[PDB]
């Protein structure tokens, strides 16, 4: 059973460095090549670089070609990537994934089947910021919304009218900024003949701050 | 299939009916074996390696100084001296110098001088012994067995000959098993040869060479702080108008040694161990355990697709790589070249013997080679009227 | 580097077709083209490589060929679990790997439906709290592949843009939300506008 | 007084009533000059300095790399590039490898390799161009004026030569002034020297030597970021089995060139001035204005004590260093040798012309230089019963 | 007119570093080789190493051979001399001396009149103590007497009877312990007749530390 | 390295020597042997050279000389205004310099006086704070140098012990005083004793 696990997620701040691991079990490791790809978040694949675990050569990107070190123990049967002088480009989740070395020892073309098996990735959250909660800000069939701006860590949940009010309620992914900081906005479709009339309160918390938050919105 | 796309390949056909075929295996080739109703099989020396080596003695090819000193004398008060000339870490070296009224001595004339400086190594290399029982050939089996070109142990298998351990027998699952009697200790002569190291880089030199070298040198088990013979060799001494003396560091003498080596063989290091690209084996195969995996298998009926264009190597044949739509699947596959398209007369032969669809599965892939006779024939696979063709021109 | 459309929906049991294009260092110059799957939490897999080829326990409704410098891979019975990120990629004649942007595929469940978008500006709180953000709600859209492209008086903006990943409503049509960051100042320099294109079609709202 | 204990050391004695005495200054000597009526001066050219040197070029002798790169190409597809070809610290070849299916190609065959690293040097050596006209000689004067050595303007002077400025006159006090025609235009010539500063030592080479080395080069205004031409000097390429290739940096030359020096005079660096310890000024002294400062003074009449024993110099003069318990200075100190103490027929002769006492305080020092004869004499200092005498043998 | 100017005195704690500088007038800087010579207080001259200020070329005693560098500035015609990793034995007065160099620029042997003329010379303490009053303990013809131990920086003022008694009175210099904290004491002598009868109260006060104390000692 | 006598001493008027003794590669090697001037508070100054000269300015009662490793600087005429300590100096055959241990000279302003010495043990108060400091009391002896030892039940004690340069009485003797550092457990140890010598004679206390 070929298996790749990685360490769990990191949160650093720019300038900072961090090294993550990929241990192989189910295969000879000395045999193959681990490579490192990154994805940040609703983005693509980005290949890094790859080290030779049989004879520590190694081959980095050029966009990364200063940044980062990557490099293996056998006993171990472990790969490490780390990249330093991080930016907020950097949050992403990092894989590794496998390719064969031919039988000489050498890794100058791969095998046609390269990245057959990959880790599970690894999340890597670049920010400044420290444990911090959110302002909140009103936004208004209609639609009216609650914008919570400028938190940190997630998660942050969100309710209308205490629970009373689910139908026509969506709460959107947290967007991570050029701040650091996270920022959501939930939306709710209401009818325009009640906006006068009925009241809508949206009640946010964020424990990791542990701040609860209700705040009324209205035209 | 591994010797296919290597241009150093040859082609060795035994037999019929023979136990026997004689290979000369070298780093940088292969050799395709073939002979009547056994399958074709590809055999190649990937590694050498030398284990267990010891240390035999370092050379320092770059030297500096620190540290200088002087202890100086009047006349008639007698030779000069430093406690320095008792550490075997520097260097030292006496003269005479002017010396009277003007500089404190009561009488003038020639007094004493000597000057010491500290040595040490910048750049160092290092020479190691090898002992022949301590060699370890890597052969690499490939079987044509109709497997294609990159599928992700019965077509392949590892064999690994040492002086005591000459015979080696590799067993091919559904093909059974082949023999091999090498000859280890013939070949490279290791009798003579030390090996080098220098900047991470590695050569195979002879002990006379070696032992000649004109340089500093510490002893193979003196380690942390090394202690040097011969210290001379890299460090001048200069005096001047009767005044003075200072010690001088002769320059790197990497050049120098990179220039010898350029006869010489080339070689690398896994971890402890050396690793040779270049030198040869001689093997006997005994070839009376290979068998035909699929000879018993009935006809594919169903309809072959080429997935790739056919490709002439580097030695006129082909290769031939087919998706087949069937599911009677494992069956051998109608393969054969023809001047005409009407007899179907087979001309020229097949390298891959007895080409076969071994997956059950629909849409499966496999991978043939063929040697085609010189100018035009037509490369046919398949049966009847779904049988696909591609016309072949060799030189 | 590698360029693939962002994406691309049939109906289940319909064939479809990914394309992929490269340049004569990368997909025109190498069979090593692969397409990887990644569906939504897990880690991306293999489904065909050297152009054509398929790992074994990889269905056969997955096909792979090439054209000088595009690559396609081709889905026929489409079935509800085939839906997922899709990915080209080589390797270069430089001893890199390059992959394309990705492709969603949709197995539609639902007729093919146009968002509807409204855009809120700073809240008059906000300015007073001396930030200015501009929001843009999209929803009801299907299938949830969309491009928003911000203006600031006919002219476009790239800058202080963030924008999520389309996200289900409960209803199982599409929503997503573009934020335009703006300093109190900048809004009161100008109009602003947020446009959506989905599926070729573009809706527009100005405030 | 400054010969005195200088192993190379010339007298030259003037006619009586001369104007003229040639003499031939070098680096490592010194010359006592005698003369009647006159006093004894020693003159030593003590330095050489040329100024306004140019850089002319630097040559790499020890380099490295990094970085390295490559790019390749299926057959057919033609020759492999890489954008590092355009950079001008890379060094880039191409060769051919073996590709096929099993690499990623249509078709079987060479393809095109290209390997390219960045070169960057480790330590290198510098050449500077000299101007004849920008000569300095540096000449020092000492009169022996009877002070002492080890005294803490007017025995001693500095005078400096120029190519423009061959004539100099070095005014001593009391004792006048002399004269210095010079020929600093004959002797050394820098027509075609070069200076060559490698690893902070320095020595003067031929330019037809310094054009011809083959080591990659950078250009005297070069300045910042060195572009080095002729980097394939150091750097080399290799390839393997059709299968790769790799880039290897020569190693150090350094060990080559000092080597090539051994032939070379050496030299030294004074901020911008190179300064050398070596060579020589054929000079023409006017003896005309110089007078003896003490030739109208009366005897010393106290007593004399010798402070050290009387010491022979490495050519047989000796020098003698008295205290004076007196008061009358300034006075003629009486000293002569003599075989016949009854006598005091004077024998032998003064190197110190008119030998006195300065000062007027109480224990005051002074020091002359005597010219024995052979054999036996009594050196005799002071007069009537307090003389104090020293017997000497000389060889 | 020949003068050595010398920095002004300072403190520092062991493991630092000191640089004292020398400015020469009077004499031109570059025909002169600059020593540095210190000395304990109480104790002999130490001999410390030199410079050649018209080369640069420098010598060091072995005893100071890692930790010393003595560098010169021509522009500014001034010696320096760096003592590092400083320890409890550095407290020293730190002197340059000159001597002139040869004519050709070399400095191998020295005049016959070296250092004719020497610094101003610069107090170095090294201590970990900082800004802290002493303790005061009594001692007991006869002769009585004050300690005053434990203090830093100097000085420490004594007196006895607020004044009324000076006869027979000697406060001693401050001793500077292996603690890095000065330590005095003061005796005075008083008739053996007055002892139970007359009271003699020590008055130390320590102006740095602002702490004023009196001490009543008695048999 | 070099060595000469702690203390010398002589009348107003009369001739005194100071010895410096050296070895081979110093004094009785060359002639670099110098001989320095230092008045409390102020540097060196250099008073002979070259074994025997003086420097312009400095008086001819100074003079000196050299016999095998042991120099002699000679003052005669002695005057009040020569009292200072004196340093002997050599280059040596490593390019180093040595200085001596430096001779107090005192010119005699009184009849020579013996020490009175007063030993205080800890005050019963100090080893209540947990500290214990043995005190010596050096008063009215002329001319003012001594050398103290300490004792710890008849065997010598060198860690610990701080002494201090003799300092001039309100009455023109001299007086010092010597500290001797120990934990209170130390001194529950034992006896202790300090010893002052001057002139050669030695006085001794013990607690
Ligand atoms: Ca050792
Ligand atoms: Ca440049």
């Amino acid at each position: 059973e070929v298996q790749l696990v990685e360490s769990g997620a990191e949160v650093k701040k720019p300038g900072a460095s961090v090294k993550v691991s990929c241990k192989a079990s189910g295969y000879t490791f000395t045999s193959y090549a681990m490579h490192w790809v990154r994805q940040a978040p609703g983005q693509r694949l980005e290949w890094m670089g790859w080290i030779n675990a049989g004879n520590g050569n190694t081959k980095y990107s050029q966009k990364f070609q200063d940044r980062v070190t990557i490099t293996r123990d056998t006993s171990a049967s472990t790969a490490y990537m780390e990249l330093s002088s991080l930016r907020s480009e950097d949050t992403a989740i990092y894989y590794c994934a496998r390719d064969k070395v031919d039988d000489y020892g050498d890794y100058w073309f791969p095998t046609l089947w390269y990245f057959d098996y990959w880790g599970q990735g690894t999340l890597v959250t670049v920010s400044s910021a420290s444990t911090k909660g959110p302002s909140v800000f009103p936004l208004a069939t209609a639609a009216l919304g609650c914008l919570v701006k400028d938190y940190f860590p997630e998660p942050v949940t969100v309710s209308w009218n205490s629970g009373a009010l689910t139908s026509g309620v969506h709460t959107f992914p947290a967007v991570l900024q050029s701040s650091g900081l996270y920022s959501l906005s939930s939306v709710v479709t209401v009818p325009s003949s009640s906006l006068g009339t009925q009241t809508y309160i949206c009640n946010v918390n964020h424990k990791p701050s542990n701040t609860k938050v209700d705040k009324r919105v209205e035209p | 299939i591994r010797c296919i796309g290597v241009s150093n390949r040859d082609f060795v056909e035994g037999m019929s009916g023979g136990t026997w075929v004689d290979v000369v295996l070298e780093h940088g080739g292969c050799v395709t074996v073939m002979a009547q109703d056994k399958p074709t099989v590809d055999i190649e020396l990937v590694t050498t390696t030398v284990s267990n080596m010891a240390e035999v003695r370092s050379y320092c090819y770059e030297a500096s100084i620190s540290d200088m000193a002087s202890d100086s004398r009047c006349p008639t008060q007698g030779e000069a001296y430093l406690d320095k000339q008792s550490d075997t870490q520097y260097v030292c070296k006496r003269t005479l110098v002017d010396r009277g009224w003007g500089n404190g001595c009561g009488l003038f004339g020639k007094g004493s001088l000597v000057t010491c400086a500290k040595f040490a190594c910048s750049k160092k290399m290092t020479g190691k012994s090898i002992q022949p029982e301590n060699l370890e050939y890597r052969i690499m089996l490939s079987v044509h067995g109709s497997q294609h070109s990159g599928m992700i142990d019965e077509n392949r298998a590892k064999v690994e000959i040492t002086p005591n351990s000459p015979r080696a027998e590799a067993t091919l699952g559904g093909f059974g098993s082949l023999g091999l009697d090498c000859e280890p200790r013939t070949g490279l002569d290791f009798s003579d040869l030390y090996y080098l190291t220098m900047n991470n880089k590695h050569w195979l030199v002879h002990k006379e060479w070696f032992h000649d070298i004109p340089l500093p040198w510490h002893a193979g088990a003196d380690t942390g702080t090394p202690h040097w013979n011969n210290k001379e060799a890299l460090v001048e001494f200069k005096d001047a108008h009767a005044k003075r003396q200072t010690v001088v560091v002769l320059g790197s003498q990497e050049g120098a040694v990179h220039t010898a080596l350029a006869g010489a063989l080339e070689a690398e290091m896994d971890g402890a161990k050396g690793r040779l690209s270049s030198g040869h084996l001689k093997c006997r195969l005994k070839m009376d355990k290979l068998r035909l995996k699929g000879v018993s298998y009935s006809l594919c009926t169903a309809a072959f697709t080429f997935t790739k264009i056919p490709a002439e190597t580097l030695h006129g044949t082909v290769t031939v790589e087919v998706q087949y739509a069937g599911t009677d699947g494992p069956c051998k596959v109608p393969a054969q070249m023809a001047v005409d398209m009407q007899t179907l007369t087979p001309v020229g032969r097949l390298i891959t013997a007895n080409p076969v669809i071994t997956e059950s599965t629909e849409n499966s892939k496999m991978m043939l080679e063929l040697d085609p006779p010189f100018g035009d024939s037509y490369i046919v696979i398949g049966v009847g009227e779904k049988k696909i063709t591609h016309h072949w021109h060799r030189s | 580097a590698l360029t693939q459309p962002a994406s691309v929906s049939g109906s289940p049991g319909q064939s479809i077709t990914i394309s992929c294009t490269g340049t004569s260092s990368d997909v025109g110059g190498f069979n090593y083209v692969s397409w990887f799957q990644q569906h939504p939490g897990k880690a991306p897999k293999l489904m065909l490589y050297d152009v054509t080829s398929r790992p074994s326990g990889v269905s056969s409704r997955f096909s792979g060929s090439k054209s000088g410098n595009t690559a396609s891979l081709t889905i026929s019975g489409l079935q509800a679990e085939d839906e997922a990120d899709y990915y080209c990629s080589s390797h270069t004649s430089r001893g890199t790997w390059v992959f394309g942007g990705g492709t969603k595929l949709t197995v539609l469940g639902q007729p093919k439906a146009a968002p509807s978008v409204t855009l809120f500006p700073p809240s008059s709180e906000e300015l007073q709290a001396n930030k200015a953000t501009l929001v843009c709600l999209i929803s009801d859209f299907y299938p949830g592949a969309v491009t928003v492209a911000w203006k600031a008086d006919s002219s476009p903006v790239k800058a202080g843009v963030e924008t999520t990943t389309p996200s289900k409503q409960s209803n199982n049509k599409y929503a997503a939300s573009s934020y335009l960051s703006l300093t109190p100042e900048q809004w009161k320099s100008h109009s602003y506008s947020c446009q959506v294109t989905h599926e070729g079609s573009t809706v527009e709202k100005t405030v």
